[PDB]
């Protein structure tokens, strides 16, 4: 039933956000957390992200959290800023200065127990806990190092829940700082252990989509963030809708998750075009271009497929589509999970348009993020630059050693079930 | 685009198929065991009917029809045409097949040589062979003759059976000739003489034509045997559609009455045919389910 | 074609037509099996939070 | 009059459920809020409709039925519809969290913590009997309750009405309204642990429904509530003989007796006619609804019963039908078809009248029809279906893909091929009573 989001650090709480912006519109609740729709749909699975209080307001089941106040107080400015519960607020002064230990170990520490106890609070209310969904990059030191050992904090106090993330990946085309490749290799290697899900968000993916396809000169974390919040919404659909497919976080997992740590999800949307048949959505929706991580699937297979088609369409339609590109690109797909391509329609669309799909594949072309964090990662721990940041902090190099291995342990998992045959 | 998939690579009939329906652009040869197909060309033995036409979206054709080899089996023909009332305990055109026979054969002088596979004028010299299942059927004895040479053959059709059971006898055959191509390798012919050349000796020798005295038969013989088992076999509302290539031996006695040997199911082809041939499968059987983008017919339609 | 045990009732009736002759468990080991299933998701828990504390 | 109780498990099994109890209401002449105007002996009485319904003092018709899901969502709209007068809040019994189409899950780990109450309940329903037949058990294969909970339940009611029937309605499925990619595992895994425990199951093929759907009612995309109002139909027809006076299938045991020669060889294929578009006709005659018995097209799971051999055959008829056109029908039937039995069973039909025709839901999409029929044969060209999901589950297993999950749930991974092992003999099974 229920759902707890959490969100962490800047990119963390930008993209959550924009989420629940996003998701509130299509529910009809004002930033006053008042409802106002025209349809019953909106509010009959309302609770899985929403309480309810007295005056019939609805307030996001939503943590937000960092170890600097400025993001914060940003969205707390926002448009429905005021729709958080401003006790759900848990913020530290000190900042993470883009450092995975000081959010993981040192900085992190001394906040994280302030926000279990919000994360308590809220699961106790539950009338049945599904899991947690956060939210954050893997570049910075509180989104990262911070979101990670929540994680690991969470899985201890509820081992039998599921645990699902949307993670944004860093990339030299879209940089912050230079030990970006070092802040998401140790939490890739956490993510490995301790989430069910993971929809990798692929800065590289978001930039070449404003530039190339949406024909944006100058991409901005603005436009990044729409394109985020787009596939967020669409990807949850299912859990905030009536559906059969994917219908709760387990029954997702177990449908995509034929192996324990190969949970790495590649997003896709469409529409995405620069300034709309059903045919149209598919082929799109497919099109590597589409990818909001940056692989070429047609370099791998997919293990499971899991598509949304929004708005009102023709289900005959959808159905044979879908069954078209499926079969006659068969080559892509493994042959030994049979029939692992999934479709679901909801009749309500995102705000803005008659007719949308989001593609969530599982496929084993993601090793190729992988192995691009792992190409940057060795190219600087080699020769142990920039290490001191972290060694300062109470870190040994051993612990960088087990990181690395563990993702490129990673990636050979996936190529081995590129080779697998019937 | 269409998608199918080979499960007999030993096939020379249907390897030459696939180089054709690659050679159109629009077909695309997938993986042995890739389901998602539109065409199976199925293995020879054990082919899994059940699994066939149950895959969404797809139109699923295969090249073998499922209880056909009733038909191609020595002992189920006999049993078919022997309790099959159409085809009836006493049939003209099969030759008696399996003692109280061999008693009447040998009371009078007349008679009385039996082949038998899965020959000899002796029962027991042969009955002891057996075990040492299988036919026994009598041996024409009177065998019709070529000149020159005083030597036997027996005639080979091909017939292609289509997913509407449509009966498709191919135009042209051959005769083996002296009774395996196999046994005899081991005349201007090379021990094949097609109708061209055969329908000529007909007409210089005995003053009569291939299509009187012996295509009529055939055609007859055919249709008979095929439209027999229809309902036991036939795809018209079934969930998959099939269609098979089959090849009928015959022989000819001296009186130009025509006999059914046996049918294969899995027949070769006459090397310089195998292109027709071929090429014909893909149109009347093939393309006719799955039709291409944007004649003289080689068949006849038997009805 | 014999046509036997032909029976009528106000709503219908029933009969035979031929065409040609011839020619576990106990509750205890039930309860075992779900306890021992039991025993090995706690196991698997005590590993996991023992990992956790390290 | 000895009485029937019914048990839906998992949405599939409360889902269609709730529409055979809507048909079966509207066939007795029972109103949603409970009361029978053509019923005399007010609170009681044994006739044959009573097999189904108990009665109370108000004369309110309440269905021995129990509703059993993991998580309320589908059973909750049973409180909430259209007969939810019908029922007692103690028939409808929900979990807060369902099997996440997980067998394991839905059998060792919930299951564990529900059955006794389930049994409970059906306890409760037994003692308000006079003299029990036994269970009908309605859920999907696929579904993680459908599958896991359903044998749990099926191993615990042997134990405690070791002397009673049971009969299963199964969903088999199938891709195209599949919502799982492990049901194939579900499948198996269910089929391993109830063989032993079920004495007759109807399997239904979610694929072949859908098709009959499509082709005959002309609808593009069928819904489970399309799909369920055919299932209901067939279902009734099974179950008319146990609720109106006949001489045919009358108790449970008779349906094994008739059908099921070999205990493990026990599931019987459907086939139903007409199925007629209520968008639209040329009433069908007896010859041919009949003829129709023998078209895979209108069978419950698509295989092919030419390539295979008959051990039983009933036919089931509902509306005008008299013997003589039974029998003519028959006669031309088997002359035109190919219909071989085991030869060690009698070549034969065993067949039941009833002149009541099938009733529709109002607004439905099937047309009343003046005569139907639903054949069921126990012939070996089902295990078809069991060679199918037996493959898929090789494909998947060969590479362990998905098997962390039930092992996580606390299944040995060893449970697995015991029951592939099983289904192989069962395959076996199949292939030496069936070929020569
Ligand atoms: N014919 C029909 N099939 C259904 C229906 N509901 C679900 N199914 C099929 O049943 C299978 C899914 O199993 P469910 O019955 O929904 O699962 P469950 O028993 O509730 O178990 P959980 O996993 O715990 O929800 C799939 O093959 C579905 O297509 C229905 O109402 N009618
Ligand atoms: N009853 C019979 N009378 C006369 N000749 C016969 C005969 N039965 C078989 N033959 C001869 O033996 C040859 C092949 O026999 P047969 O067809 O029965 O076995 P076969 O199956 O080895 C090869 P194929 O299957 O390609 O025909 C024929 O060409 C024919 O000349
Ligand atoms: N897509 C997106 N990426 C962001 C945003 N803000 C920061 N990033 C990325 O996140 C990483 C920096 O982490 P950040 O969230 O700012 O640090 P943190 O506050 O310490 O968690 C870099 O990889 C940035 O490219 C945002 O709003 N959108
Ligand atoms: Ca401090
Ligand atoms: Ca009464
Ligand atoms: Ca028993
Ligand atoms: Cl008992
Ligand atoms: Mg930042
Ligand atoms: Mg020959
Ligand atoms: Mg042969
Ligand atoms: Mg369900």
């Amino acid at each position: 039933r229920e759902i707890v989001h959490i969100q962490a650090g800047q990119c963390g709480n930008q993209i959550g956000a924009k989420f629940w912006e996003v998701i509130s519109d299509e529910h009809g609740i004002d930033p006053t957390g008042s409802y106002h729709g025209d349809s019953d749909l909106q509010l009959e699975r309302i609770n899985v992200y929403y309480n309810e209080a007295t005056g019939n307001k609805y307030v996001p089941r939503a943590i937000l959290v960092d170890l600097e106040p400025g993001t914060m107080d940003s969205v707390r400015s926002g448009p429905f800023g005021q729709i958080f519960r401003p006790d759900n607020f848990v913020f530290g002064q000190s900042g993470a200065g883009n450092n995975w230990a000081k959010g993981h170990y040192t900085e992190g520490a001394e906040l994280v127990d302030s926000v279990l106890d919000v994360v308590r609070k809220e699961s106790e209310s539950c009338d049945c806990l599904q899991g947690f969904q956060l939210t954050h990059s893997l570049g910075g030191g509180t989104g990262s190092g911070m979101g990670t050992l929540l994680i690991s904090k969470i899985r201890e106090e509820y081992p039998d829940r599921i645990m699902n993330t949307f993670s944004v990946m860093p990339s030299p085309k879209v940089s912050d700082t230079v030990v970006e490749p070092y802040n998401a290799t140790l939490s890739v290697h956490q993510l490995v252990e301790n989430t069910d899900e993971t929809y990798c968000i692929d800065n590289e993916a978001l930039y070449d989509i404003c530039f190339r396809t949406l024909k944006l000169t100058t991409p901005t974390y603005g436009d990044l963030n729409h394109l985020v919040s787009a596939t967020m919404s669409g990807v949850t659909t299912c859990l905030r809708f009536p559906g059969q497919l994917n219908a709760d976080l387990r029954k997702l997992a177990v449908n995509m998750v034929p192996f324990p740590r190969l949970h790495f999800f590649m997003p896709g949307f469409a529409p995405l075009t620069s300034r709309l048949t059903v045919p149209e959505l598919t082929q799109q929706m497919f099109d590597s271009k589409n990818m909001m991580a940056a692989c070429d699937p047609r370099h791998g297979r997919y293990l499971t497929v899991a598509a949304i088609f929004r708005g009102r369409m023709s289900m005959k339609e959808v159905d044979e589509q879908m069954l078209n590109v499926q079969n006659k690109n068969s080559s892509y797909f493994v042959e030994w999970i049979p029939n692992n391509v999934k479709t679901a329609v909801c009749d309500i669309p995102p705000r803005g348009l008659k007719m949308s799909a989001t593609f969530i594949g599982n496929s084993t072309a993601i090793q190729e993020l992988f192995k691009r964090i792992s190409e940057q990662f060795t190219a600087m721990f080699r020769r142990k630059a920039f290490l001191h940041w972290y060694t300062g902090e109470g870190m040994d190099e051993m612990e960088f050693t087990e990181a690395e291995s563990n993702m490129n342990d990673l990636v050979s998992e996936y190529q081995q079930y590129q080779d697998a045959t019937a | 685009m269409y998608t199918f998939v080979v499960r007999d690579e030993n096939s020379s009939v249907y390897a030459e198929v696939s180089r054709l329906l690659l050679a159109t652009g629009q077909w695309k040869r997938l993986r042995k065991d890739n389901p998602r197909f539109n065409l199976m060309l199925g293995e020879r033995n054990r082919l899994p009917f059940g699994r066939l036409g149950h895959e969404p979206g797809l139109v699923q054709l295969v090249n073998y029809y499922r209880g056909a080899d009733k038909l191609c089996r020595k002992a189920s023909l006999v049993k078919l045409i022997k309790t099959s009332p159409e085809l009836s305990e006493s049939c003209t055109w099969f030759p008696e097949s399996y003692l109280a026979a061999y008693n009447r054969r040998r009371e009078g002088r007349e008679g009385n040589v039996w082949i038998a596979k899965s020959i000899s004028s002796e029962a027991s010299e042969l009955l002891d062979f057996i075990d040492e299942v299988h036919v026994i059927q009598k041996y024409l004895e009177k065998p019709l003759l070529l000149e020159p040479g005083h030597r036997k053959f027996d005639i080979r059709s091909w017939v292609l059976v289509d997913h509407l059971y449509n009966i498709y006898l191919y135009r042209e055959g051959v005769l083996r000739t002296s009774t395996n191509h196999c046994i005899q390798k081991e005349y201007e012919e090379g021990n094949e003489m097609f109708f061209e050349e055969f329908n000529q000796y007909l007409m210089d020798a005995l003053n009569t034509t291939l299509e009187n005295s012996i295509l009529l038969q055939i055609k007859h013989i055919i249709r008979s045997c095929l439209m027999c088992i229809e309902p036991a076999i036939s795809t018209k509302h079934l969930h998959y559609q099939s269609f098979q290539l089959f090849g009928f031996d015959f022989m000819v006695d001296e009186e130009l009455k025509v006999w059914l040997i046996e049918v294969n199911g899995a027949p070769a082809c006459a090397q310089k045919l195998y292109a027709e041939l071929c090429q014909g499968i893909v149109d009347v059987a093939i393309s006719s389910v799955f039709p291409l983008a944007d004649p003289t017919s080689i068949f006849i339609k038997l009805h | 074609m014999e046509v036997i045990e032909l029976n009528k009732c106000t709503s219908g009736q029933s009969f035979e037509v031929i065409l040609k002759p011839p020619s576990d468990p106990s509750l205890e080991e039930i309860q075992k099996k779900l306890e021992a299933a039991e025993e090995r998701r706690k196991y698997q828990e005590a590993e996991l939070l023992k990992h956790l504390a390290e | 009059m000895r009485e029937c109780i019914s048990i839906h498990v998992g949405q599939a099994g409360v889902q269609i459920g709730n529409a055979c109890w809507e048909l079966y209401c509207l066939e007795h002449g029972i109103q949603p809020d409970g009361q029978m105007p053509s019923d005399k002996t007010i609170g009681g009485g044994d006739d044959s409709f009573n097999t189904f319904f108990s009665e109370t003092g108000a004369g309110k018709h309440v269905p021995r039925a129990v509703f059993v899901d993991l998580e309320p969502t589908v059973i909750d709209e049973v409180r909430t519809g259209t007969y939810r007068q019908l029922f007692h809040p103690e028939q409808l019994i929900t979990g807060k969290e369902d099997a996440a189409n997980n067998y394991a899950r839905g059998h060792y780990t919930i299951g564990k913590e529900i059955i006794d109450l389930v049994l409970d309940r059906i306890r409760k329903l037994a003692d308000q009997c006079t003299g029990l037949q036994g269970f009908l058990v309605f859920h999907s294969f696929g579904g993680g309750t459908g599958s896991g909970f359903t044998s749990l339940l099926m191993e615990r009611l042997s134990v405690d009405y070791g002397k009673k029937s049971k009969l299963e309605f199964s969903i088999y499925p199938a891709p195209q309204v599949s919502t799982a990619v492990v049901e194939p595992y579900n499948s198996i895994l269910t089929t391993h642990t109830t063989l032993e425990h079920s004495d007759c199951a109807f399997m239904v093929d979610n694929e072949a429904i859908y098709d009959i759907c499509r082709r005959n009612l002309d609808i593009e995309r069928p819904t489970y509530t399309n799909l369920n109002r055919l299932i209901s139909q067939i279902v009734s027809s099974i179950t008319a003989s146990l609720r109106f006076d006949g001489a045919l299938n009358v108790d449970l045991t008779e349906f094994q007796t008739n059908l099921v020669p070999y205990p493990r060889i026990h599931f019987p294929l459907a086939t139903y006619a007409p199925v007629i578009s209520a968008e639209k006709h040329e009433q069908l005659s007896v010859a041919e609804i009949t003829n129709a018995c023998f078209e895979p097209a209108n069978q419950m799971v698509k295989c092919d019963p030419r390539h295979g051999k008959y051990m039983a055959c009933c036919l089931l008829y509902r509306g005008d039908v008299v013997p003589k056109d039974v029998n003519a029908a028959i006669a031309t039937i088997k002359t035109k078809r190919s219909i071989q039995f085991v030869d060690w069973c009698p070549t034969g039909f065993k067949v039941g009248i009833n002149y009541q025709p099938p009733t529709v839901v109002p607004g439905g999409d099937l047309a009343k029809v003046q005569r139907a029929v639903c054949m069921l044969s126990n012939t070996t060209a089902i295990a078809e279906a069991w060679a199918r999901l037996d493959h898929k589950f090789d494909l998947m297993y060969a590479k362990r893909a998905f098997v962390h999950w039930y092992v996580g749930e606390g299944m040995e991974e060893g449970e697995f091929s015991e029951a592939r092992e099983d289904m192989a003999a069962l395959e076996k099974d199949y292939e030496e009573v069936g070929v020569d």
